[PDB]
């Protein structure tokens, strides 16, 4: 690497000197996805050596364990893990796949060619040329494409994948004939984010998850090879700004906006985040402790339909601003949420009355009150439930755990993608080191008054 | 074009930053096809041993081109459908052992039941097999009529080159311009390597499993994590780590 | 069988640990990379028969 | 029913619309703006 | 209520369609310096 | 040669002769600030009472029904909502919409777009005066914590309900309850946030004493001493050094702050990135992060429950957890 | 939407769009309700939904009238889910009886000038006799609030502190009203009812109805107003 004399940037901004070097930034990547990768095969190694399988996944401080465990490696029709082979492969291969990476992020960063162009013109670049970056940029989606059909072929093919929509608490589904209706799948994309509609989190079931995957690979091929065989309009000329820091900022704003989508999926979602490996979301424990009461206490023979709590609305059962029967107590907030120990107890009209009554499951009944206790509460030094609580219980919820990291690290990038976004603009215009003192723009302006 | 694959700036079985441009043996300069620079065992020892083994080396390629295509279409037309009896590759010689003959699959007027029987057979494989193999040292050929040039005479494989014979052999031409014959030079010889690999493989996969390379792939293409070589080398299963 | 399992395991353990300590040495060294080629590749391949030689073992073991 | 709402809150309705007025509302004003960009654009 | 929601979603809908339009109409040439 | 209409608008909205500049985040800023305005101010003078614990009990909130500039405020939206969207033509009436605490959407959404754009609007003016554009990555830590405490705060909670209500007397409220369900003041981003506008106002203060020390005779007793010479001159004369002489002088002499560029930067970071921790942890809080949990923490070689102040914080918490909403709650632990 | 085509609908596809507050209407049935021979006939699923909300208003002049007001809460007053017992006799005699089910509703209405009327909407212990076209009784009416609520000053009923703590002066006269009393005296209330459009092959009864009933007292502050309930009424009778 430079000194500061040389490329004008401080230590603290040494990336910076490596943005028109094309070799060492390319290696100071492929160091960087090593690093995600490594990362991602220790912390499995780390979990499957910390893994007691009596136990509940989400009782244990298991994040990405549920990520293998929602795709059906290895789990069984109650989300009971059986075998950690697959986990273990994973995170082996991984490990392994993040030497290669790492082996050669340090060489391009060490001894790797400086500059592209000169020996590799088709790894050249210039962050001026509009059609190399296009090409890179339609390499890397044909990539994603790829990506997202090994999902779908997974859950078409490969037997994979574990619907917790299955009758009786859930199961590793294959899934046949996925829903890739266009109307419906804009539908989820264009609906509002608010309680309900939900924008993107509220898909609920594998068929419309794999109907989406089936269309984001295709039409992300599709854009990479659009991509690769076109150059930008000039509209798109004047409306961006070409430049690798620009660029920056661009990916930062969406992987910001990625990351928020991300924590409102943890915090909510139950199909795609699975409850039997996730712990409860927010909605449910509350939901799940209105169920758990009500049929305690029309077991010890209580009407509940009288209910009538201390202000007159209903202790168990109540009417919520639309018509619909739900919970009387104050998850009336969570009214519109669905589980699979509901929906089966779910009707038109409300919460079904006499199903309250006469049909209620054990395998229900046991899920409820295993998720009321495990709320995703839990304070940020472990400890129980809520902030009152004393040390009893070692649990956290994962929802929780990768929801605020992932609120955190969004807005982070969001701040970045300020901050990146003006020093681009400001650079392309010329007046990114300050005001040119003898011709400041102020000056040349008529007095406000 | 040509000078991707000939010449001293082409491309080398390893890289620039890993290997250096000196580093090349001497008797590699980029003059023959495929020349990549890998031979790290002294067996190329000069450039004429090295023409010689090139001899060796296009007859085995072209053979295991043949061979590769021999190896994998009769056996996936069996597993399809077809009325093969004996497509897998390394048993189609035990369905002729005592009495049995092999049905001949002509794509798409197929089916066809051979009468001659195994003697038969071998005798007239191995009188053809030698005949073309002293005409091919020898480089005397009586009779023509081949659609690169009507009805030649036996006076025309006298002044050809050897390893390289046009003509006769070129029906479709596509070959007098030195360039592009150079560039599928290259083609034929990385094809060739692909095919050996691939025969190679064919060879130790049918060992291993027990079944044929179309199987392999099948079944791997039907359940990758569920048949592999970790699989077959494992047996049937393992208690679960719970 | 999983006794050669888990000393291939080790030696592989210390062969990583040479080569995460030795190719940033022999690539930043002045001139030591065009002389360390031979050292580094054998290293390299010794680490790939390593790992190949766990994953065939896994499945006798 | 003692009064009248539309009762268009959830059911998932694309942009939120219930009616084709409010789409049509919405694809007149953008070709509207859009029309006096295109026809006024370079700064003429 | 059904032509308040009209009138608001025209508004919303002019409003943004100032926007991108605005930024549209060659944002990065409006600096007081060069390029 | 701006003589079509889309021209001369874009030459006027970009204009910087204006007295206050509009901009591309101006034409959104503007529209969304004056209707949350409006329907603030009207809300706070005369809005019926407003059902906000969804339990058939109105807070009243407005002047106009008996309440004072501390006490008054605008109410979060009804807890039987959730956080549903609840907009006017949603509701079969203005007394509805009103009763059902609308209005507090309303603001809310429009004050988060207002200031989103304003952001924006500061990028804007300062991309057009040939400035550095990070005024709004220093503004984005305030209006991360507005953002957290108005939505992300609902969001997580699951109703609108638990956003800060508009006002002072409601802000005090939302802090207790807080307190109550998060343990806050047990958190280490609270204690950065809290850290950050402390160390904030100890720099403001020194930054002042430092300036305004360091000066030369050009203002007497009198309103000026412009006896040497009058206004019309370059000569600038305040001081350079002696501001970090004296600094270095006050402690040790080593922490070397002569850089002016420096100096600033670091002003400038330390609030700003401490209220971004303190904004964080609302927002972490709001997925119940909570605070530190050293209650029963201490016992001694019998294990009998050696009392702490942490404890005694704890005893505080519960007695305001017992207290809030006390009509609201039917089942025994109480869950977001 | 009759019965039928509401059983025949998803959860989620009337979810939001007021169906579930709605009750199932009959359509191919008949005006005769004549069609009812037996008795002791435990009718179900019977529900009601009002069509209007007037409040009595007596002035202080000296004449009665009724007015049309406002409803403040959402669509979450509504009767459904309750059943009980029906006597119809030969001659047309008829014995209503509800015993159990979700069969009252807390519901506020705004009466013009911006008052506040809250009211529990019930129909529970309801005895109705009399003819096919006009049957009648009472029905038990709690106050509005259990006995554990607390007013803004804790005070309450079982629970609080029975006086306004934050003025130590106090106990005295004018707030034994207030303080002291906190009274959850039920009331009673009285309904008409009507049977038209009955079903015979499946017995389907939905009439109309109208109900009088007081408002609420908070805890005895002030008198109760008298709250006017006209709708529709359904019942399955089985
Ligand atoms: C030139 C390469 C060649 C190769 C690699 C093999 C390979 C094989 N032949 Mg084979 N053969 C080959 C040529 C020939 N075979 C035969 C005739 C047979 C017979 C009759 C049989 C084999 C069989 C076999 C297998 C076991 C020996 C197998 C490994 C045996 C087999 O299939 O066992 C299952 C078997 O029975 N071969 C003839 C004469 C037509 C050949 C002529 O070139
Ligand atoms: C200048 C100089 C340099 C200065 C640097 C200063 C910056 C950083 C310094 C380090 C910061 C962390 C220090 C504390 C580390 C620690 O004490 O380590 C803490 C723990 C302690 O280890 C174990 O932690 C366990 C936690 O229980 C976990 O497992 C349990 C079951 O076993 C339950 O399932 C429970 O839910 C689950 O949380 C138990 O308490 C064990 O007893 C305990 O030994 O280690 C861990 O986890 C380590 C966690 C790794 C990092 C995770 C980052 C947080 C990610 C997401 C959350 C974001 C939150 C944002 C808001 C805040
Ligand atoms: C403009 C005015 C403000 C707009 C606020 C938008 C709030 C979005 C929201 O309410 O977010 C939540 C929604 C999800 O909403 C939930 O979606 C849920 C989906 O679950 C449903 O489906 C699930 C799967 O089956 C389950 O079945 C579940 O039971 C079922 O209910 C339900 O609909 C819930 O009712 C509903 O609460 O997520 C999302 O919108 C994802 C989109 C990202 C939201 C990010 C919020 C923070 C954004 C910026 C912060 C920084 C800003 C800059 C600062 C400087
Ligand atoms: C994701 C983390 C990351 C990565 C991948 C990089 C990568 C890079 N940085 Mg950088 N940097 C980082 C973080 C990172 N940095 C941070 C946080 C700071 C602030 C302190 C800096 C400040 C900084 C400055 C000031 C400079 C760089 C420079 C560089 C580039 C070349 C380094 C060099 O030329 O000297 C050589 C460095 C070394 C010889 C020491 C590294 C030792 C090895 C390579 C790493 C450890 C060995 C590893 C485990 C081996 C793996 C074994 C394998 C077989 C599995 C390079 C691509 C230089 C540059 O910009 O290029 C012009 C430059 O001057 N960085
Ligand atoms: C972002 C990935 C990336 C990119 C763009 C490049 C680009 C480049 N590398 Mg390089 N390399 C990479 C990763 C990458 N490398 C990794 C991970 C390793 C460690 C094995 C190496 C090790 C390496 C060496 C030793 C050398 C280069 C060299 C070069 C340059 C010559 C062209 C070339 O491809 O050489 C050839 C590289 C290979 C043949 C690597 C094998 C790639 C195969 C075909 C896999 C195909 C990818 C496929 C889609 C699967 C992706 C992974 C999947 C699991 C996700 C070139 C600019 C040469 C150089 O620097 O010139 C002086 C050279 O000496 N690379
Ligand atoms: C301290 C850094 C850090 C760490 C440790 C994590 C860790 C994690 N993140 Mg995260 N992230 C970070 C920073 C970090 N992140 C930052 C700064 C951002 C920007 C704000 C994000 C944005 C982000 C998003 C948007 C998401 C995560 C998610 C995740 C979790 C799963 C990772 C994953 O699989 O993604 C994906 C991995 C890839 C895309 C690599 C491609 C390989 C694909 C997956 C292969 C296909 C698999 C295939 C089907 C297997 C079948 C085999 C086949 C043969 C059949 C994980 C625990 C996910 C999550 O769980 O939501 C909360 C997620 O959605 N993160
Ligand atoms: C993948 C996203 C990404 C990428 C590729 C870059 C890339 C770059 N950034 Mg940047 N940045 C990002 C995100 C990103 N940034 C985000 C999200 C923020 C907001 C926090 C910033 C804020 C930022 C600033 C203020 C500056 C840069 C600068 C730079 C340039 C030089 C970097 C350097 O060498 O500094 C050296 C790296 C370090 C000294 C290490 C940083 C240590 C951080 C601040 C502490 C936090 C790390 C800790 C372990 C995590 C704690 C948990 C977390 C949730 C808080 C470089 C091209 C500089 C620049 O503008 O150059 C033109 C610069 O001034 N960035
Ligand atoms: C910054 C950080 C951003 C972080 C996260 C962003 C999260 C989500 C991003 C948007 C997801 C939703 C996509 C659109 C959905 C939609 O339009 O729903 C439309 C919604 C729903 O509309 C309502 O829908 C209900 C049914 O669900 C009912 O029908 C209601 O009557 C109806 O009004 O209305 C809106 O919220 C529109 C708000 C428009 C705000 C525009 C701001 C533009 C600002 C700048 C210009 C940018 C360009
Ligand atoms: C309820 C359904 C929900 C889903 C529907 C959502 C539809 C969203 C489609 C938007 C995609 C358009 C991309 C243009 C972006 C700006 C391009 C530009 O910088 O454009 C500028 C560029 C300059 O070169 O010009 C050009 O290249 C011209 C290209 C722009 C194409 C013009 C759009 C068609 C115009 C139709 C007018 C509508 C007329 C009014 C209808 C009235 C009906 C009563
Ligand atoms: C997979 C999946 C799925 C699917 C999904 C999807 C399909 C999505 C999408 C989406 C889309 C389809 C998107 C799009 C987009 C775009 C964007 C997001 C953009 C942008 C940008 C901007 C922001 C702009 C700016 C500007 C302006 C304003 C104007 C001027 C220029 C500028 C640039 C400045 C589902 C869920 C179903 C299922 C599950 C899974
Ligand atoms: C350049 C540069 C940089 C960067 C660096 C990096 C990023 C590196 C890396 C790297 C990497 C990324 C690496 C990786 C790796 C891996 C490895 C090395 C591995 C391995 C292996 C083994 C040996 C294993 C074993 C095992 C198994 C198999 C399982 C079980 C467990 C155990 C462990 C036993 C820095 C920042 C310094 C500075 C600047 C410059
Ligand atoms: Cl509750
Ligand atoms: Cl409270």
């Amino acid at each position: 690497g430079r000194d500061q004399e040389t490329t004008g940037f401080a230590w603290w901004a040494g990336n910076a000197r490596l943005i028109n070097l094309s070799g060492k930034l390319l290696g100071a990547h492929v160091a960087h996805a090593g690093l995600i990768v490594f990362w991602a095969g220790a912390m499995n190694l780390f979990e499957v050596s910390h893994f007691v399988p009596e136990k509940p996944m989400y009782e244990q401080g298991l994040i990405l364990l549920p990520h293998i465990a929602t795709l059906g490696y290895g789990v069984g029709p109650g989300g009971e893990v059986l075998d950690t082979f697959p986990y273990f492969v994973s995170g082996v291969l991984h490990l392994i796949s993040s030497a290669v990476l790492g082996f050669g992020g340090v060489y391009h960063s060490l001894i790797g060619p400086e500059t592209l162009e000169e020996s590799y013109p088709f790894f050249g670049y210039v962050w001026k040329d509009k059609n190399k970056m296009t090409n890179i940029l339609g390499y890397h989606l044909i990539i994603l494409g790829c990506g997202a059909w090994l999902l779908v072929l997974k859950a078409l093919y490969f037997g994979g994948v574990y619907d917790t929509w299955a009758p009786g608490g859930g199961d590793v589904r294959i899934i046949s004939n996925p829903t890739t209706n266009a109307a419906i799948i804009f539908g989820y994309i264009v609906k509002s984010p608010f309680g309900g509609d939900g924008w993107i989190v509220s898909v609920d079931n594998l068929e419309d998850i794999i109907g989406g995957h089936i269309w984001i690979g295709t039409l992300c091929i599709l854009g990479g090879i659009w991509h690769i065989y076109t150059t930008p309009w000039p509209w798109a000329r004047r409306a961006f700004v070409w430049s690798g820091e620009a660029y920056l900022s661009y990916s930062l704003a969406a992987v910001s906006l990625m990351g928020f989508t991300a924590c409102c999926f943890a915090w909510f979602n139950n199909t795609a985040y699975p409850s039997e490996f996730y712990g409860p979301t927010g909605p449910e424990a509350s939901q799940a402790q209105a169920f758990t009461f009500l049929v305690r206490d029309q077991r010890l023979g209580a009407n509940v339909a009288s209910a009538q709590g201390p202000t007159g609305l209903g202790k168990y059962l109540m009417r919520s601003p639309t018509g619909e029967i739900i919970f009387g107590g104050e998850t009336m907030r969570f009214w519109d949420f669905r589980g699979p120990w509901v929906e089966p107890l779910r009707g038109p009209s409300g919460l079904d009355l006499v199903k309250l009554k006469n049909d209620i499951q054990p395998w229900q009944e046991r899920r409820a009150a295993e998720y009321m206790t495990h709320a995703p509460l839990g304070s940020l030094n472990s400890v129980g439930g809520v902030a009152t609580e004393i040390n009893a219980v070692n649990f956290v919820s994962p929802r929780s755990w990768l929801a605020t990291s992932h609120f955190c690290l969004g807005f982070f990038f969001f701040v970045g993608h300020l901050w990146h976004a003006g020093r681009a603009r400001a650079a392309a215009a010329g007046f990114e080191k300050g005001i040119d003192r003898v011709d400041e723009p102020v000056l040349s302006m008529r007095p406000l008054d | 074009d040509l000078e991707k694959w000939y010449g001293p700036d082409r491309k080398l079985f390893l890289p620039g930053g890993l290997l250096d441009r000196d580093d090349v043996p001497e008797y590699l300069n980029g003059e023959l096809a495929g020349d990549y620079g890998y031979d790290p065992l002294g067996l190329g020892k000069d450039e004429e041993q090295v023409e010689k083994y090139r001899a060796n080396e296009l007859l085995h390629a072209r053979w295991a081109m043949l061979a590769a295509a021999g190896i994998i279409i009769p056996e996936g037309l069996q597993a399809n459908g077809a009325d093969i009896k004996g497509g897998t590759w390394f048993e189609t010689g035990a369905e002729m052992l005592n009495g049995g003959t092999l049905n001949y699959f002509a794509v798409p007027f197929g089916v066809v039941q051979n009468p001659l029987p195994l003697a038969a057979v071998t005798l007239i494989e191995i009188v053809l097999l030698g005949a073309v193999e002293k005409f091919r040292v020898d480089g005397t050929g009586p009779a023509g009529f081949s659609p690169g040039v009507g009805k030649f005479d036996s006076d025309i494989f006298d002044g050809l080159d050897k390893l390289y014979p046009g003509g006769p052999f070129d029906p479709l031409n596509l070959a007098d311009d030195p360039e592009v014959f150079a560039e599928l030079q290259v083609k034929e010889i990385k094809n060739g390597r692909l095919a050996m690999i691939a025969v190679l493989a064919f060879a130790i996969q049918s060992y291993v499993t027990g079944e044929g390379p179309y199987a392999n792939i099948t079944k791997h293409l039907s359940d990758p994590f569920g048949y592999n070589l970790l699989t077959v080398l494992q047996g049937d299963d393992r208690v679960p780590t719970l | 069988m999983t006794s050669i399992l888990q000393i291939a395991l080790l030696g592989l353990v210390l062969v990583s640990f040479a080569l995460v300590v030795g190719v940033p040495v022999v690539f930043a060294s002045p001139n030591g990379w065009t002389e360390n080629k031979g050292v580094v590749f054998s290293g390299l391949s010794v680490w790939f028969l390593l790992v190949f030689a766990v994953g065939v073992f896994n499945s006798f073991a | 029913l003692v009064d009248d709402r539309m009762n268009g809150d959830g059911t998932g309705l694309p942009f939120g619309v219930n009616d084709g007025i409010l789409g049509w509302v919405i694809a007149g004003t953008l070709g509207t703006i859009w029309a006096i960009y295109f026809v006024s654009q370079k700064d003429l | 209520m059904l032509t308040l929601k009209i009138f608001v979603y025209t508004v919303v809908t002019f409003f943004v369609g100032l926007f991108i339009f605005g930024f549209l109409s060659n944002d990065p040439s409006r600096n007081p310096g060069k390029g | 040669e701006n003589t079509s209409l889309w021209a001369r608008f874009c030459e006027w909205i970009t204009s910087t002769e204006n007295r206050l500049y509009i901009g591309w985040f101006g034409v959104i800023m503007i529209p969304t600030l004056l209707t949350a305005i409006s329907v603030y101010i009207i809300a706070f003078i005369a809005a019926p009472p407003v059902d906000i614990d969804g339990i058939r009990e109105p807070v009243s909130g407005s002047l106009l029904y008996g309440n004072n500039i501390i006490t008054g405020a605008v109410v979060p939206t009804s807890n039987a909502i959730g956080l549903h969207f609840y907009p006017i033509w949603e509701a079969a009436s203005l007394d509805e919409w009103l009763y059902n605490g609308g209005p507090y959407q309303l603001v809310v959404c429009h004050f988060f777009l207002g200031v989103c754009c304003y952001m924006g609007r500061e990028w804007e003016l300062s991309y057009r005066l040939g400035m550095r554009p990070w005024i709004a990555v220093a503004y984005s830590a305030p209006v991360a914590a507005a953002t957290a405490v108005f939505i992300i705060y609902p969001i997580g909670q699951g109703s609108f309900s638990d956003g800060m209500p508009l006002g002072i007397s409601g802000t005090f409220n939302f802090m207790i309850v807080f307190q109550a369900e998060h343990n806050i003041l047990m958190h280490p981003f609270h204690m950065f946030g809290v850290a950050g506008v402390f160390g904030g106002s100890l720099f403001s203060a020194m930054h002042g004493s430092l300036v305004t020390s360091s000066l030369i005779r050009e203002t007497t007793e009198n309103e000026s001493a412009n006896a040497g010479y009058k206004f019309g001159q370059e000569e600038e004369t305040y001081n350079i050094v002696a501001a970090h002489g004296y600094f270095g002088r006050l402690i040790f002499q080593y922490a070397s702050f002569n850089n002016s560029r420096s100096l600033h930067f670091f002003l400038a970071v330390w609030p700003v990135v401490c209220i971004w921790l303190t904004a964080l942890g609302i927002s972490t809080m709001a997925f119940n992060l909570n605070g530190f949990n050293f209650n029963q923490s201490v016992v001694d070689s019998n294990g009998r429950v050696l009392n702490t102040w942490a404890d005694i914080i704890n005893r505080a918490n519960l007695g305001m957890e017992v207290m809030h909403e006390r009509n609201a709650h039917n089942f025994p632990l109480d869950l977001a | 939407l009759t019965y039928d085509e509401l059983q025949g609908l998803t959860y989620l596809q009337v979810k939001g769009t007021g169906i579930a507050n709605t009750c199932p209407v009959v359509e191919q049935g008949t005006s005769n309700v004549r069609e009812l021979k037996p008795g002791d006939y435990k009718l179900e699923k019977f529900c009601m939904e009002p069509t209007s909300f007037t409040v009595k208003e007596e002035d202080a002049k000296g004449r009665e009238e009724f007015v049309k007001t406002k409803l403040l809460t959402r669509l979450t007053y509504g009767l459904d889910g309750m059943n009980g017992s029906m006597k119809i006799n030969n001659d047309g005699s008829v014995e209503f009886r509800e015993d159990e089910g979700l069969d009252y509703a807390a519901t506020t209405v705004k009466l013009p000038g911006g008052e506040y009327v809250p009211f529990l909407f019930t129909i529970k212990e309801f005895d109705g006799k009399g003819t096919l076209d006009s049957f009648s009784g009472d029905f038990l009416v709690p106050s509005y609030r259990g006995s554990t609520f607390l007013d803004p000053k804790g005070r309450g009923g079982a629970t609080g502190y029975d006086n306004a703590i934050a003025l130590p002066a106090k106990a005295d006269a004018d707030e034994i009203q207030r303080l002291n009393n906190k009274s959850y005296t039920p009331g009673k209330g009285s309904a008409v009812f009507s049977v038209a459009k009955v079903d015979t092959e499946t017995g389907e009864i939905a009439g109309v109805f109208e109900s009088i009933q007081p408002s609420d007292t908070e805890m005895g502050a002030h008198p109760a107003k008298d709250i006017k309930i006209t709708g529709l009424w359904y019942g399955q009778l089985t």
